[PDB]
């Protein structure tokens, strides 16, 4: 009755048309791609270490 | 007194070499673990952006 009038009028005349994905993006955290932090190269590598170790490990303190 | 010092040192000399190896060996394994950490990280970030 009142259900029908309201139903008809409301449903028919209401047209969705929301924000684009581009507009949406601002209101969200955007996609993150791979991070790719490389491979760090550590100490105790190179002949800096070797000469150091021969010499250093010739005398140590108590 | 001198004998006492000496006896300690004998046992030390071998066993300390064990620790020497052991310590650096563990550190190597732990290096490889960093690559695991990066797997964990990227996935966590991805879920979060998606949740937003």
């Amino acid at each position: 009755n009142v259900i029908q009038d309201l139903y008809l009028r409301e449903l028919k005349d209401t047209k969705l048309a929301p924000s684009t994905l581009q507009d949406a993006e601002g209101n969200v955290k955007p996609w993150n791609p791979p991070q790719k932090p490389n491979l760090p190269e550590l100490e105790l590598q190179g002949p800096e270490a070797l000469k150091a170790y021969t010499e250093q490990n010739v005398e140590t303190a108590h | 007194d001198r004998i006492d010092s000496v006896s300690q040192l004998q046992n030390v000399a071998e066993t300390t070499k064990v620790l020497f190896d052991v310590s650096k060996e563990t550190v190597e394994l732990e290096s490889e673990a960093f690559e695991l950490k990066q797997k964990v990280e990227l996935a966590h970030e991805a879920k979060a952006v998606l949740d937003s």
